RNA sequence: AAAAUAGACUACGAAAGUGGCUUUAACAUAUCUGAACACACAAUAGCUAAGACCCAAACUGGGAUUAGAUACCCCACUAUGCUUAGCAACAGUUAAAUCAACAAAACUGCUCGCCAGAACACUACGAGCCACAGCUUAAAACUCAAA
């Protein structure tokens, strides 16, 4: 199905951010995904302090990866996000646009 | 056996020009990138085409039996993995009993379709027991002895004659 | 219509060839999903 | 004291069961039990 | 007789009014909208008697708020000060 | 470990029950009634192997107290609390005189289960199941004019 990955990455310099994004998208494709688009929401202060990989973070870069993957890939992808040191927090959800906008009256 | 993952979704098989699209579009519109329910729908239509006379009629008893059979297979597949799911064990057992009732009705109403369903879905219809009584230890032992005594007496009678 | 729309959209997908270019273009861009609502039910674009 | 009575009743019950089983094959004409038959103790753990 | 009354539904009935958010998509990434339905001082989610939303839209807003809070998009204990000047849509 | 607000919501499930977020599976049945004996659940505490043990604590000891002390306060430590592996229903009506009473307004149709004074008796015996305690089914004699 269609999924959206919300990725909060470490506050890094542009080459490192690009390398991390490339590694993540390559992992997605390796797990059988067709990546549709990549969108940058910007770098911002985290709503609260997040501890990851024995480091404390107060700022981060927010990215969205829209893609199509088999249902079995998602779990696999989650595990990969658990291991990458540059990812403060990675969450895969069903793409918001797939849910039908039933029109109340 | 499950449909190959390359099979197109049921809603994207009769659309014109579906053979003239890119390989990526074919992947996007295949069973590989859908939930299990689409694969179950493909199984269901395959069974309908292979068994029923009119594959479009879904209100018939045989169509309902096919649908319940596909659902029973899905529950069994679910329960191979979730051995401690009691609600789905209940659903599987209820579905099997309901399918038995539907098969009884089909047998009583249309025997040819009953045979075709039993062959197509590999269902082995079974008749209900006549008496519902507890087989306690004493009865079981006594019955075993009676069978043995009958066997020995038959051997004695055959030899003596 | 859905099939044709998908076929048109697949052209502008992130393949393994245009991965670097699209990553850099994304890093050189910003999108906003924030908007607000008024008592009259009107969307106030930032 | 209820115990010894209870196991005594179990023993008499087992004897009655064995007697019924013996009656069966005796009436069937077999002088002895079926070859390889042994009455199990079904009333004792 | 043409002067007799006729069977009819109440023509003077006022239709149920639509809420501010019906027909609009609620996204967990839209922290600006989700911040219009929480307490500025505690971050607690306002009820439907305060927000005035329907049951369906109240449930959607609650789900989006929880999702954004745990996905690292929204604060839990307070309202983000960047959104304190947004239009007030809550009767409190 | 269990989940403030939402929830002034009343939804999901056969019931027991289910209220943090994401994802994957996924919520039987086109008539109804109809199992003690079949299969699933359920809650109920207690045992059998192991393991952990901060804290609490049935029992077991010790300290202090009236004039049979505090059963009651203090200390220590067991089983255990923990973690696995196991053993009336359904369908209609509001028309009638509503209707012993109190409960919970009355009734119809149809089916199943159960009941024919009290006590003997959640008993004895038999049978089944188990098995330290047992559970289900369930009488008779004597007695009474009541209950
Ligand atoms: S008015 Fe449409 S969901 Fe509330
Ligand atoms: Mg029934
Ligand atoms: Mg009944
Ligand atoms: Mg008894
Ligand atoms: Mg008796």
């Amino acid at each position: 199905p269609r999924y959206e990955l919300a990725l909060i990455l470490k506050a890094m310099q542009r080459p490192e951010t690009a390398a991390t994004l490339k590694r993540t998208i390559e992992a997605l494709m390796d797990r059988g995904a067709i990546v549709r688009d990549l969108e940058n929401l910007g770098e911002r202060a985290l709503p609260y302090r997040i501890s990851a990989h024995s480091q404390q973070h107060n700022r981060g870069g927010y990215f969205l990866v829209d893609f199509y993957a088999p249902t079995a890939a998602v779990e696999s992808m989650v595990e990969h996000l658990s291991r990458d040191i540059d990812v403060i927090r990675g969450n895969i959800v069903k793409h918001p646009l797939t849910q039908e906008l039933k029109e109340c009256e | 056996d499950d449909p190959p993952p390359s099979t197109l979704l049921k809603d994207y098989q009769n659309v014109p020009g579906i053979e003239k699209v890119d390989d990526v579009v074919k992947r996007l519109l295949s069973l590989e990138m859908a939930n299990k329910k689409e694969m179950l729908k493909i199984k269901q239509e395959q069974f309908m085409k292979k068994i029923v006379a009119n594959p479009e009629d879904t209100r018939s008893l045989e169509a309902r039996i096919i649908a319940l059979s596909v659902k029973i297979r899905s529950y069994e597949e679910h329960l191979e993995k979730h051995r401690k799911d009691k609600a789905h064990k209940r659903y599987l057992l209820m579905s099997i009993d309901q399918r038995k009732k539907m098969l009884k009705n089909l047998r009583n109403t249309n025997y040819d379709v009953f045979e075709k369903i039993c062959w197509g879905l590999g269902i082995e219809y079974t008749f209900p027991p006549l008496y519902y009584r507890r087989a306690h230890r004493r009865f079981v032992t006594k019955k075993a002895l009676c069978i043995r005594v009958f066997q020995e007496t038959q051997k004695l009678k055959k030899r003596r004659r | 219509r859905e099939v044709l729309q998908l076929q048109e959209e697949v052209k502008n997908f992130i393949t393994r060839e245009n991965l670097e270019a699209r990553v850099e273009a994304a890093l050189d861009s910003r999108k906003n999903y924030n908007w607000a609502i008024t008592r009259e039910g009107l969307v106030v674009r930032p | 004291l209820r115990r010894k009575v209870q196991e005594g009743r179990l023993r008499r019950k087992q004897i009655k069961f064995e007697k019924d089983l013996r009656r069966i094959w005796l009436k069937a004409g077999l002088k002895e039990a079926p070859e390889g038959w042994q009455t199990p103790k079904i009333y004792l753990r | 007789n043409e002067d007799l009354p006729i069977s009819m539904e109440n023509p003077y009935k006022e239709p149920l009014k639509k809420c501010i958010l019906c027909g609009k998509h609620v996204d967990y990434k839209n922290v600006q909208l989700l911040s219009q339905f929480v307490s500025p001082f505690t971050g607690c989610i306002y009820g439907r008697h305060i927000t005035g939303l329907c049951g369906k839209k109240q449930k959607e807003i609650t789900k989006a708020i929880k999702r954004a809070q745990i996905m690292g998009f929204m604060p839990v204990t307070y309202k983000d000060p960047a959104y304190l000047k947004d239009p007030k849509v809550c009767n409190i």
